């Protein structure tokens, strides 16, 4: 329901690869698996969204909806709904 | 556990709960050291730890959270944030930030934010909205700040002398010259005190430049709100990192809508330490000052002004007169006519050892007419015209002897017109 | 043997030990290498040698145990501490280690300590436990350094005077600004002797700064306690070193709830020397004097407090002016109001031949209510006030005529009072 | 039962071992023979304390207790009491 913004080293890890932009992987609540591509992080009426394709969709999604994530370079991070 | 509690602790409590945590060797280092081999100990074993402070923005854009407890001073406690959260809440210098922590990881060295829990005492999605200082529109001073105490004791004496001499208003620019031995440091005093008691909606701010810690240390015991001090120790640096934290505070606490009372002690110093560290633009005037110099300052000074929105800033700085450094008497004739209160301070008062040492027939305020009522106006207006012919200090021991046995102001008036 | 007695043994007696313990040549050889033989030889017969010496820390962090017999000079004859003792021992700079030493071996060219015995008069044990002198909350004098020696002789009434003008606090930090030949060394001499004789429970330190041989000599000899010095034909790098070694060791000392006194002579030179040695900074203030050099004499200046916890750290040091260098005039005016005490003295008073040489209007303390008595104060504001009218001259020959004759000051206060 | 600080050649020859990882031969007050591999030393209570990891069980120990100890590259030193 109410939005929780994301802890402060998550964020700056997740604009770290937006950056990079390198290839990310993303995991859903329900546990599913998106091979995709982060483009940018935009905030928009107190809310944050980051856009992300997997063939150029370009899809928004919420901060708070993210499981976790992994890419050999940096170490896989488990975000904290709590 | 939270990190402003433990900035609060006297060191033998400090070196007491570390003995007992299980760290040695905390006797010899600094309190700042103290405080960061606790925290890192305490994050070892994983628990929750809160924190708090003044965001201070770096040339190369990171910031520093320093805390108000050691007077700003850069120490291996403070905690880093990164460009992502300046960027992501729009954070100015000056903002308060309070939130959870995190012990520094491989190849970072200081403390790090994990989750912003309050910015500048109210929420972030609030917090980010608010119109900056510089949008305000000024307006003049129509509230009056009264400072007096009502108990009737010897110490309300100079405040009910004050008040009578020249009204304070809410968001006025306030400048006291003060020649050495004149009795300023206890002007302050009780300037302090009458703030503290009568308005403690009012943010009292108390901030020392170029002074002695004895100085500090009585002052952060007895005025009761912050304080924070540079002694004359520290470098130019460190008086210039100092005065503009405060006023960037200042500021962004004006912005969420409340009074802010900044006494500036002093003004000449902080004009010296600016010309001390501005880099030199070619053209020096009388003294050895810069031309560039003297404008750093202003910046400090011109914050002053009552924000028509809400809330006000109000400075009350003093200078110094007649030290014997042409420096400082530049600094002063070039201070001279950009404020609208005016406080004068005598050394032949003070020789005397009757306090305070306020010359009435030449101190004042300007626009006067909104901070009083009309029948106020009317008195203090008869009052100064009756002392006017008369001699200074006289008219000093005068005010004095009739303000003795008053309890208010307004009793004093009426047995003045009897 | 101990090494501080050899030290402290003349030079033809040590000769004359060497040589019956068979040594040869030492006679055109410098006091530290014929020291350093005598240890090498007694140590090649076995017995164990004690000796002391103040702890200077280098960059690389080896330490090394000066002596205060040689002003903390550097010489074969000094002490080698391992960082394994810095790291075992929690010691700082100017900590007094007392202990055995150990020949060197093959590759050394300097003596070994071998096992510590006390650390700043203390155990080792209780001397890892004492907080920091930072950390240590100033206050204002309150306890006072009584001057007068009441013995009713001629060097007394130059403390008297000083007891009547500037009282002395533990912690009070003095200056005493003095024009060339108005009679500085002999007030710096009598106050030396009259605080060895009063308060024999305080160290008594005196620093000179750019001092002739003959009055480093004279001060050895005469005044009780310990002295150092460095004279003029000496690098900058040696005035520094023996600065920071005087003031590590008085902060060593007050960590351990004791009062040390510091009297500097001349805080200018000390300055110039700061001055000479640092690096450009890129600003050179009036007079070719850089900006950030006087950072450094002011952290030693400061230092001076009294110790709310135990203890205090009172210096009291001497300003040069008149010399005609503007150096000398810019360092005093940056030194102009870090003292809570100060004093003149007078070249017109000095030419007159009148001594000691002091200009009573244009001298006082800060906060002189909490060092005295009520009836004592009140004593003297009525004497500052009966002075203070007539010319400076005439009330430093009334002054010394009325103390003639009386022994104490109390009688010439009841005297005065008639 | 109070413990005496060791002499300072006997603390820079066991410290020398411990950074540059020896291998320790250690004859106790009792005279056992041990093979001791010394890493590190703490100091807690104001006593000083060396741990040995010896068949890795990490065994803590005081150093006045230290007969002697050897190696056959340095020099062997005989702890003194003095």
């Amino acid at each position: 329901d109410t939005y929780q913004p994301i802890n402060c080293d998550d964020y700056d890890n997740l604009e770290l690869a937006c950056q990079h932009h390198l290839m990310l992987t993303l995991e859903l609540k329900d546990g599913e698996k998106l091979q995709a591509k982060a483009s940018d992080l935009v905030s928009r009426k107190n809310v944050e969204y980051l856009v992300v394709e997997a063939a150029g969709e370009t899809r928004e999604l919420r901060l708070d909806k993210i499981t976790s994530f992994s890419h050999p370079e940096i170490g896989t991070v488990v975000v904290s709904e709590s | 556990m939270n990190l402003t509690e433990l900035k609060n602790t006297p060191v033998s409590e400090l070196i007491t709960l570390g003995e007992n945590m299980g760290l040695e060797n905390l006797a010899r280092m600094r309190k700042q050291d103290i405080i960061f081999a606790i925290l890192k100990q305490h994050a070892k074993s994983g628990e929750d730890i809160f924190g708090d402070g003044v965001l201070e923005i770096l040339q190369d854009g990171f910031g520093f959270l320093r805390s108000a407890d050691s007077s700003y001073l850069a120490g291996p406690d403070d905690i880093y944030v990164s460009p992502s959260q300046i960027r992501r809440f729009n954070l100015r210098t000056g903002d308060t930030i309070s939130g959870k922590i995190r012990p520094p990881k491989e190849g970072e060295r200081y403390f790090a934010l994990l989750k912003v829990n309050e910015v500048n005492f109210d929420k972030p999605e609030n917090a980010r909205n608010k119109i900056l200082f510089e949008n305000l529109t000024p307006l003049h001073a129509n509230s009056r700040l009264r400072m007096e105490r009502g108990n009737g004791s010897t110490e309300d004496l100079t405040a009910r002398v004050l008040d009578l001499a020249s009204p304070i208003g809410r968001g006025q620019r306030g400048l006291i010259v003060a020649p050495p031995k004149a009795g300023k440091t206890m002007l302050l005093q009780n300037i302090a005190q009458s703030i503290a008691y009568n308005h403690p909606d009012c943010v009292l701010m108390v901030l020392l430049i170029d002074e002695r810690p004895e100085e500090v240390t009585e002052m952060q015991r007895l005025v009761k709100g912050e304080v924070v001090a540079s002694t004359f120790d520290e470098p130019a640096s460190r008086h210039v990192q100092v005065a503009e934290m405060v006023i960037e505070k200042a500021k962004r606490l004006v912005e969420h809508k409340k009074d802010v009372i900044i006494l500036l002690d002093s003004i000449t110093r902080l004009a010296r330490a600016y010309n001390t560290v501005v880099p030199a633009s070619g053209k020096v005037l009388t003294g050895g000052v810069d031309a560039n110099a003297l404008h750093r300052p202003k910046r400090f000074f011109g914050a002053a002004r009552n924000v028509e929105e809400g809330g006000s800033l109000t400075i009350i700085a003093t200078a110094l007169i007649d030290t014997g450094s042409k420096m400082d008497e530049v600094i002063y004739e070039e201070f001279k006519g950009t404020g609208n209160m005016e406080l004068h301070l005598s050394r032949k008062i003070a020789e005397k050892r009757v306090f305070p040492a306020i010359d009435y027939n030449r101190s004042g305020t300007r626009k006067e007419e909104l901070l009083t009522t009309q029948e106020e106006l009317q008195k203090m207006w008869i009052l100064r015209k009756i002392i006017h012919p008369m001699g200074e200090i006289d008219a000093m021991e005068f005010l004095i002897n009739k303000l003795a046995m008053t309890k208010t102001n307004d009793d004093f008036f009426e047995m003045m017109k009897r």
